[PDB]
């Protein structure tokens, strides 16, 4: 995992010591912007069926070669795997604005995709750029509040971070 | 960094492995975990075994 | 390790589940009680080395079996162990008490300790005693019912905070058992 | 070899609880899976040695 | 424990060697002076309860202050338990002249007496010069032979110096 | 760890007792008798190869069997491996009799010793018969009972040094069992 | 070096420890039997020409395949280089009285024998025997005193004791 | 390491030099004072608590520019580390005392110490000033002119070991100069 | 002299200037350097009884010819006339240690010195033999202070410039 949790807790016991007063003040930045970063959850929530599709054939429009037979998308039977795909990650990064860091994205769904993708001939190429769709299309005090989309986007442009 | 530097630096980590080596004897024990040759002597041969770890 | 903001996505992900509004409200409540489980966990670690004595004098004062030459517990280092193990356990559930949930306990000390303790020939009647003088001042701790010792607190309800340790120290006591 | 199993009972009894301390907190970081590895394995997790000392 | 046995059978085993003739010679230091070692050790047996009683009340001489509520000597009922603390000192000592070296003291009495007693709010600068007060308190041709005193004085001091 | 001065301190220390003037006149023999030890103790590390050599080959005297290719020691790393074992049993024992204590010989290899042999294939019937021969040539240097080894001596008993020394020998001879 | 100075010193600087009881002690038997040890020195100075010339043809008695050509003793100029041989193992052995232990061997005749001397095509086997036969060369009442040969067999077996 | 038993043989090794009894009476002057020897250091380690009290107590009396904040010697860790220093030095000249050599001083102390004083910035005058307070109290704890403590002894001259314990400290002085 | 500190007094003299900060330059380069100087000059003064019957017969080991008529060992009176021209030739050694520069012989003893040996005729060819002894038997990490027999050389070899 990875939190604030995981870094003053384990911190104390690496060095083998109480929960001093450093630890106890890394907590407080959760509880004054919970508020700011837990009503960007709902509407990825609210929209859960909504921007998977949105931003498959966004993706799909600047790679179109996919379709011929022999490559990562000759069927719709890939394509019905490829919203699946599309939305593991939207899954996870719905999760981080939850537990405050990256938590559910390194140890489940970044460590280790860049030995699996083009082993599966899968282009790396594709998946990041149907996300940094996705980065940009936000619109900070029309769609959420002006205090939850900087949790939202500086998730999005890590996951272009991740896979380098 | 330095000449001055370089031979003070060897001096102090031996003062390490000596701060080290009386935690392992910390109560005066050579430690059973530390081992360096067999059965047969052969430690002026893990000598050059560690000779050869001091030059390699 | 693994908090209480993280035990509600281990599941959901184990049933593909977005996380919304069904369960967000017992964290927006304990968000809500964030400075009140600040409030708890200032005044466990404030005086802990008397706790770790008052527990393991408390152990003995019931027992001098032990201080009985002869037997498992006597001796200094074996005192100085004692109150190793004595501190160690409390430092961890404290981080519980900080996690809102025991899975920084159950990995680091909880797997095989109990089977150390015969194989070193620890008794552990005498180390479920003594967490539960442990477990004794801790709840008059995290209230103002100690002896004399009262800090400064606003005030309301913190037996919710009470029930979560008196989960957490039998779990201990039942992995040491 | 045989003397890590000839020595004690109680000193390989705090090894066990030892090969936690230098991998949990300084090598696998984050990795839920690789620190549940080392509390169940406690001796698979003591020769990781990942001290890159070339050896 | 801690004996030349430590040092000598332990360091070829530490070399991975025979017992050669530098582990042959140390134990013939043994030899030739534990007549020297082992009438000092009788002494304490014959003592074991004459110089309990005379080193408590003078260590509560120069240390009055304990007899309030609210310290370490606040009844009778610890100091009950505080000639049974000095006659564990004392029992240590007396094995450390049979062993040779300072065997039973350091893993048993010595290691971590500096995690327990302020803890337990027991004042350490009494328990040194409880053991002071013993460690002068000797008369080498009058109360043992004059090789007698010499394995015991430099135990006692060692026990404000193991301290330290 | 613990030589026979010191068996009778650990006792004491179970008791919270202390060495009076009652228990330690065996203990004046045992001081007394610090020269008619180390008369004993010359005469078994100066012939030390000639006993695991003579040890192995009446080994191979008695037993025909390890000889036989696919069968314990035959070769040459493993009858190499067979002086390693073969001394380290003469090893400790002569500290058993330096010390005067077999407590420093029932830690440093009786552990584990048995179930290791078994994991290496090792028939103990011939580890048995191998450590008897062992002892029968350790009481004749002993004492003055060789065959052409004549060192220099001073007169008087020392069967006492011969009930310990076969006090010894059975001691690893159960433990290897 | 090997001797009891080399055994306390440098285990009490092991134990990061002061010289206590158990390091003054060990000296004391250097002190009893030095006059034991130390008219077995000028006997083999006294005999260092007399008994290098009575083992070389005595081993050379037993080993008498050497002068043939292709060997270790093919001529005189091996023989006057093997009376040298000898010799400086004699030396050493000599030294040994001095220091107690056995301080000159190990670190300069002993170690690494075995990678020397089958490789210069030199017999091991001979090498014991030459020292076996010095090694029961001796007669206890009548050459040196009684206290004196025991220092000195010792050293003589353990020379076959260390080739093996 | 090396000693005075050992110091009459490397010269002689250097020369081949078979050893008879024109050095041996030396070396019997230390076989002679041999308890002499050991009568003075075993006044020198009863009150090894009290020296290193005594000597950065007066060398903080002499100059107190250390214990100014910016200084050398302040602060509580820093403090620590004085001690630490200079027990140790107290260390390896009573194991100096003992070899009637300064051979184990020089190995294990005496190799580049001093620039790694500077490599931290130690001023070298106060190790000066703290080693020269260890002097003078030891040679006045090897005889009877200490203020209140007197052991018990047997009487007679031994300036010869205070001659050799003022040739051992300035060693130590010369080195961090 | 011609000292550490006497070379700018003079040149304060020479021009009418002042002592400058340079001309206090030295004096701090001789109290850093002298911190273990007089141990060798204390030592000149503290093994001057073996060296007298080492230096002052290392001249008669090479020199053996000075028991020839016509030289300084024919009477025995002359044999202690060389003893003194090395007792005095370690106690002026012991007086230039201290100086910094050669003070006690460019007024004494090198104060025409060319002139003086070859009419009474002494070989100052046999008086470097006094001084190589003093060369080669210097282990200077046992003997002294490691510093302090480089610079105790430097004095010594400087007399070798002015006899030969
Ligand atoms: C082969 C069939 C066969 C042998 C090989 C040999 C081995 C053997 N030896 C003993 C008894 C002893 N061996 C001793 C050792 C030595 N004797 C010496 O003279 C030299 C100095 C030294 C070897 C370096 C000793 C002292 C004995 C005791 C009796 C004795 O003095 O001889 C046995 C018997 C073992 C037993 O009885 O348990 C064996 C098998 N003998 C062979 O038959
Ligand atoms: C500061 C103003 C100041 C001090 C602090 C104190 C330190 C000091 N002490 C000496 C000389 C000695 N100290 C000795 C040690 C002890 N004396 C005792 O009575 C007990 C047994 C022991 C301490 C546990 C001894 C023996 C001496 C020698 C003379 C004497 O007998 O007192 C000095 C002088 C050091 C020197 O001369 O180089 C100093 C600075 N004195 C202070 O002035
Ligand atoms: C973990 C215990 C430990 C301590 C303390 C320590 O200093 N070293 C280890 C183990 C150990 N090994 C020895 C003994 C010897 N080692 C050697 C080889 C040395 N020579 C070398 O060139 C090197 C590499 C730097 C080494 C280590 C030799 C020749 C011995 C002699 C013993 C013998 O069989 O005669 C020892 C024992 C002595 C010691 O204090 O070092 C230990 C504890
Ligand atoms: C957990 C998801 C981490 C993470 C793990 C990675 N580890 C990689 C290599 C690696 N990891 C370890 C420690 C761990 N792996 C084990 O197999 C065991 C014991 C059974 C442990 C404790 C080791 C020792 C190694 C080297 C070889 C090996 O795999 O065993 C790895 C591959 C890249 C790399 O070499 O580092 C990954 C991705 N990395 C993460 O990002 C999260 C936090
Ligand atoms: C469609 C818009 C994409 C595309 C998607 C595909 N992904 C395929 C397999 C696959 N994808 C992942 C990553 C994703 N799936 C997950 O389950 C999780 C985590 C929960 C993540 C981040 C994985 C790990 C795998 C392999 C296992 C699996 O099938 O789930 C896939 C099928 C490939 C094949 O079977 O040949 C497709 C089509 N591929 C594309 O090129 C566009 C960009
Ligand atoms: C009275 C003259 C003393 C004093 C003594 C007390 N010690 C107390 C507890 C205690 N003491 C030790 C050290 C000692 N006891 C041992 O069993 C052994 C080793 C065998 C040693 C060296 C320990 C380890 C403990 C804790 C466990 C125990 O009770 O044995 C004590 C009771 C304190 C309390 O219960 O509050 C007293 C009064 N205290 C003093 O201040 C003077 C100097
Ligand atoms: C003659 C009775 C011997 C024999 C002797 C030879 N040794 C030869 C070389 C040699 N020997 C040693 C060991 C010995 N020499 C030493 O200098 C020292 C230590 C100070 C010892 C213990 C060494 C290390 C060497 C190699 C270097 C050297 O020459 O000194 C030798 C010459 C062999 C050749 O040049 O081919 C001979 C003849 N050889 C025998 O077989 C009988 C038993
Ligand atoms: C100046 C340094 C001393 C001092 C030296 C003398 N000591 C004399 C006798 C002496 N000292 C001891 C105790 C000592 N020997 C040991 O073996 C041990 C512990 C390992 C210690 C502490 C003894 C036993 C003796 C008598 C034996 C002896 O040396 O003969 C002594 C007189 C010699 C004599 O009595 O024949 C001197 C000059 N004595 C002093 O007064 C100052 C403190
Ligand atoms: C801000 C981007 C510009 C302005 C107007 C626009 N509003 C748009 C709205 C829109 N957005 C989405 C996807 C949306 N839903 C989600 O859950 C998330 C991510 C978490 C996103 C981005 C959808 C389906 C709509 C249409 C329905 C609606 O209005 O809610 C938009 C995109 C184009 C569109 O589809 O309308 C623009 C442009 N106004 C400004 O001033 C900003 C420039
Ligand atoms: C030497 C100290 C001075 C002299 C006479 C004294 N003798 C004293 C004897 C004494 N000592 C004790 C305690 C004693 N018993 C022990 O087991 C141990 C330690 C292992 C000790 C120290 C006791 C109970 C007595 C009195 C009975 C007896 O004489 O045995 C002593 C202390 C005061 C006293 O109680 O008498 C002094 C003083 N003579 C000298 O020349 C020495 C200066
Ligand atoms: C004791 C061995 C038997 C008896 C008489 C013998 N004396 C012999 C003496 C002898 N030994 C040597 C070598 C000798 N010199 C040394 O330096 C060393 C070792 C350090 C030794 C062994 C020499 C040259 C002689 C002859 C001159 C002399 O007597 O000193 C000896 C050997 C044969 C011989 O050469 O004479 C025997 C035999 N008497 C007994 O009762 C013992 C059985
Ligand atoms: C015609 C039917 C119709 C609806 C029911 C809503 C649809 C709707 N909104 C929510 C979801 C929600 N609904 C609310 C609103 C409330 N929650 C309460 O318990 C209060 C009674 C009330 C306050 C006014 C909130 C706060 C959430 C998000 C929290 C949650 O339910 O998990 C849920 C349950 C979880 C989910 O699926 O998201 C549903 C079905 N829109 C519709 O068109
Ligand atoms: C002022 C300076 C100063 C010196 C130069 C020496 C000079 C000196 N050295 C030795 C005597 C000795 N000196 C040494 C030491 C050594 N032999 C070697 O082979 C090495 C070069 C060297 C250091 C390892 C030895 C081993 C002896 C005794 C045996 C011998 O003479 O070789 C002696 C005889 C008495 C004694 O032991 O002290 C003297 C006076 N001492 C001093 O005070
Ligand atoms: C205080 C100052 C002082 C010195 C600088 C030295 C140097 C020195 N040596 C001698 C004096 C002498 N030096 C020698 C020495 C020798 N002759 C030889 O042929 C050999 C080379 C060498 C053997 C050791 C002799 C023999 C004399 C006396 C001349 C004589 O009486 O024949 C003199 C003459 C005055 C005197 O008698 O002292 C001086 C100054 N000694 C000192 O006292």
């Amino acid at each position: 995992m990875k939190s604030v949790i995981t870094t003053v807790v384990s911190a104390a016991d690496a060095a083998g010591r109480f929960p001093s007063n450093s630890d106890l003040e890394s907590i407080q930045g959760n509880i004054q912007r919970s508020a700011a970063r837990l009503e960007a959850a709902e509407k990825l929530a609210g929209n859960h069926e909504a921007v998977v599709k949105e931003a498959g054939d966004a993706c799909f429009a600047k790679y179109a070669y996919l379709k011929n037979p022999g490559e990562a998308g000759e069927n719709q039977e890939k394509i019905n795997k490829c919203y699946r795909d599309v939305d593991h990650y939207m899954r996870l990064v719905n999760y981080c604005l939850v537990v405050g860091g990256t938590g559910p994205l390194d140890e489940w769904g970044i460590a280790g995709a860049r030995e699996v993708y083009r082993t599966l001939n899968l282009p790396t190429s594709a998946y990041v750029a149907s996300i940094a769709y996705t980065r940009d299309r936000l619109c900070v005090p029309r769609d959420m509040s002006a205090q939850a989309g900087v949790e939202f986007s500086a998730y999005l442009d890590y996951l272009i971070n991740a896979l380098s | 960094l330095g000449f001055y530097g370089r031979k003070a630096d060897d001096f102090m980590a031996r003062s390490i492995a000596m701060q080290a080596k009386a935690s392992a004897a910390g109560s005066g024990v050579y430690t059973t975990q530390c081992s360096e040759g067999a059965s047969k002597g052969m430690a002026e041969n893990a000598r050059t075994a560690s000779l050869a770890k001091q030059f390699r | 390790m693994l908090d209480a903001f993280s035990r509600v996505v281990v599941n959901s992900d184990a049933k593909a589940a977005y996380v919304g509004g069904s369960d967000l409200q017992a964290l927006k409540s304990f968000i809500a009680d964030g400075n009140k489980r600040l409030d708890a966990v200032n005044s466990i670690v404030s005086n802990a080395s008397c706790m770790v004595s008052d527990a393991v004098s408390g152990m003995i004062c019931e027992n001098p079996g032990l201080i009985s030459p002869g037997g498992n517990c006597y001796t200094n280092r074996r005192m100085a162990a004692c109150l190793r193990d004595g501190e160690i356990i409390l430092r961890y559930v404290s981080y519980a008490l900080l996690a809102g949930d025991a899975s920084v306990l159950e990995d680091r000390c909880l797997n095989g300790l109990k089977e150390t303790y015969i194989a070193l020939g620890v008794p552990t009647n005498s180390s479920i005693r003594a967490v539960s003088i442990m477990k004794a001042q801790a709840v008059a701790f995290i209230t103002n019912t100690a002896t004399e010792r009262k800090m400064s607190f606003a005030a309301g309800d913190c037996t919710s905070l009470a029930s979560e340790v008196a989960s957490y120290f039998d779990r201990v006591g039942a992995a040491i058992s | 070899n045989f003397r890590a199993r000839q020595m004690s009972a109680g000193a390989k009894a705090a090894a066990r609880f030892n090969a936690r301390r230098v991998a949990n907190d300084w090598h696998n970081n984050g990795c839920n899976y690789e620190e549940k590895l080392t509390s169940r394995f406690p001796a698979a997790a003591s020769s990781v040695r990942p001290t890159t000392n070339r050896y």
